[PDB]
């Protein structure tokens, strides 16, 4: 949403451009657009969804 | 000098004329052949206009 998708190796993270601060990646710090197939060097991981262990309740 | 991949660079040049960066990606190609095709016609443009 802003900032830059990094990985440390294994880990994946979100950070803001201008200092590193490791955010966990989730549907509210990313927003969606198309399918997997169009853009190049994207990276399959888990995208969390913070409501999930809510309804999960 | 930090380094970034140059398709990076490009979505935060986008984000800053307030095009969201997916415009880009879903565009890459298209925009990759415009840019070449435009660096063309400044050669052309020299060579023909002295
Ligand atoms: C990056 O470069 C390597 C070769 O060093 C190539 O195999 C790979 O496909 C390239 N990745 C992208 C996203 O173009
Ligand atoms: C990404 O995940 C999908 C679904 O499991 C799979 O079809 C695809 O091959 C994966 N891509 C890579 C680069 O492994």
């Amino acid at each position: 949403r802003e900032g830059v998708f990094v990985s440390n190796g294994t880990h994946w993270f979100v950070t803001q451009r201008n200092f590193y601060e490791p955010q966990i990646i989730t549907t509210d710090n990313t927003f969606v657009s198309g399918n997997c197939d169009v853009v190049i060097g994207i990276v399959n991981n888990t995208v969390y969804d913070p409501l999930q262990p809510e309804l999960d309740s | 000098a930090l380094q970034i991949p140059f398709a990076m660079q490009m979505a935060y040049r986008f984000n800053g004329i307030g095009v969201t960066q997916n415009v880009l990606y879903e565009n890459q190609k298209l925009i990759a052949n415009q840019f070449n095709s435009a660096i063309g016609k400044i050669q052309d443009s020299l060579s023909s206009t002295a």
